[PDB]
């Protein structure tokens, strides 16, 4: 079929840098392709068509040029707000292929240390015969972060689960995570412990039965 | 304001059948060609159909020719995907979208609605209340929250007060479990472990299970 290929697949870019990603296709195309954004859960926003003409309210950090079979997107001058997924598309000719995507993220802003609230097992969650310690981290950069937990000072393996980090609305990250345990487990121990690992540091919460 | 709302998202059997809707405003329905585009998780975007409003003639990608329908009614200005035959990899983020003659590029779409075709069964979550606490955080600022626990398909919306309750409102992504069903929490910043007079009930909606639950959180 007809191929649109985005190139580079992602870019790591700094604020105030200029980004160029480029839209190869397999055949001549004119100037039949569009550029869009989006970002993470949210609707695709269009950017370009005509090859180089900005849709209305785009601003003019970006543009569009090229035509034939190389296409290119710039942006000149990256605000904390450009980062996401850029797609080219080729629109006159069945069906309207779109590019894989370009993952422009963000790199060297300020680095920040993760908050951490651990709570212990409700009482109503107790007596339907389970519990969950619950430990969310938030406020972090870069979006990186491990997670132990603690049984007293015994390292625990079973029943965690942790999300993959997450860019919150102020672009720094948000993760989770979850310790399963029995309530003959919880009441057991003196306490429990999550250790958030963040660049080298970690911030620990820990929490007691009753 | 263009706006395009579709709805009729879920949770559907292999080999089941699943209809979307996409109720138009703010622009002349018929003056517009209007289609469907998907985004398996994690994927790149694909083009599914388009439909012409005036005469209900329907053009289809081909790999859902004969499998998927598109019809209209002019009279309410909506747009419908009538879905068949669906398999595993029909899981996705539908969009409904809009464009202008031969060209289609796509200037307004729809939120997305996420398509979830598998064996398991639908499950609301279980809400528990996340006491008041001061040593809960790391910041010397009081906190409270709502564990929604074990359900399935996503997605889950919370809301505090019946969306009365904005501020210091932190709603976390969920986490899937081995188990197979998902994990998310929403917390309150709040001054200290005693309430007062101020009420906290977080508004817990899982659409596709029909559930919502309103937990009422208190100091243990």
């Amino acid at each position: 079929d007809i191929q649109m290929t985005q190139s580079p697949s992602s870019l790591s870019a700094s604020v105030g840098d200029r980004v160029t990603i480029t839209c190869k296709a397999s055949q001549d195309v004119s100037i039949g392709v569009a550029w869009y954004q989006q970002k993470p859960g949210k609707a695709p926003k269009l950017l370009i068509y005509s090859a180089s003409y900005r849709y209305t309210g785009v601003p003019s950090r970006f543009s569009g040029s090229g035509s034939g079979t190389d296409f290119t997107l710039t942006i000149s001058s990256l605000q904390p707000e450009d980062f996401a997924t850029y797609y080219c598309q080729q629109y006159y000719i069945y069906p309207y292929t779109f590019g894989q995507g370009t993952k422009v993220e963000i790199k060297g802003q300020p680095k920040a240390a993760p908050s951490v609230t651990l709570f212990p097992p409700s009482s109503e969650e107790l007596q339907a015969n389970k519990a969950t310690l619950v430990c969310l981290i938030s406020d972090f950069y870069p979006g990186a972060v491990t997670v132990a937990w603690k049984a007293d000072s015994s390292p625990v393996k079973a029943g965690v689960e942790t999300t993959t980090p997450s860019k919150q609305s102020n672009n720094k990250y948000a993760a989770s995570s979850y310790l399963s345990l029995t309530p003959e487990q919880w009441k057991s121990h003196r306490s429990y412990s999550c250790q958030v690992t963040h660049e080298g540091s970690t911030v620990e919460k820990t929490v007691a039965p009753t | 304001e263009v706006q395009l709302v579709e709805s009729g998202g879920g949770l559907v059997q292999p080999g089941g059948s699943l209809r979307l809707s996409c109720a138009a405003s703010g622009f002349t329905f018929t003056d517009y060609t209007m289609d469907w585009v998907r985004q398996a998780p994690g994927k790149g975007l694909e083009w599914v159909a388009d439909v012409n409003p005036n005469s209900g003639g329907s053009i289809y990608n081909q790999r859902f020719k004969g499998r998927f329908t598109l019809s209209v009614d002019r009279s309410k200005n909506t747009l419908y995907l009538q879905m068949n035959s669906l398999r595993a990899e029909d899981t996705a983020v539908y969009y409904c979208a809009r464009n202008l003659g031969p060209s289609f590029y796509f200037d307004y779409w729809g939120q997305g609605t996420l398509v979830t075709v598998s064996s398991a069964s639908t499950k609301g979550p279980s809400v528990f209340p996340l006491a008041p606490s001061s040593k809960s955080t790391s910041g010397g600022t009081a906190a409270l929250g709502c564990l929604v626990k074990d359900y399935f398909p996503e997605p889950v919306t919370v809301s505090w007060n019946s969306g009365a309750l904005t501020s210091g409102v932190h709603t976390f992504p969920a986490v899937l479990q081995s188990s197979g069903l998902y994990s998310l929490s929403s917390v309150v910043t709040v001054p200290s472990s005693s309430l007062g007079t101020q009420t906290y009930i977080c508004n817990v909606n899982h659409k596709p299970s029909n559930t919502k639950v309103d937990k009422k959180v208190e100091p243990k």
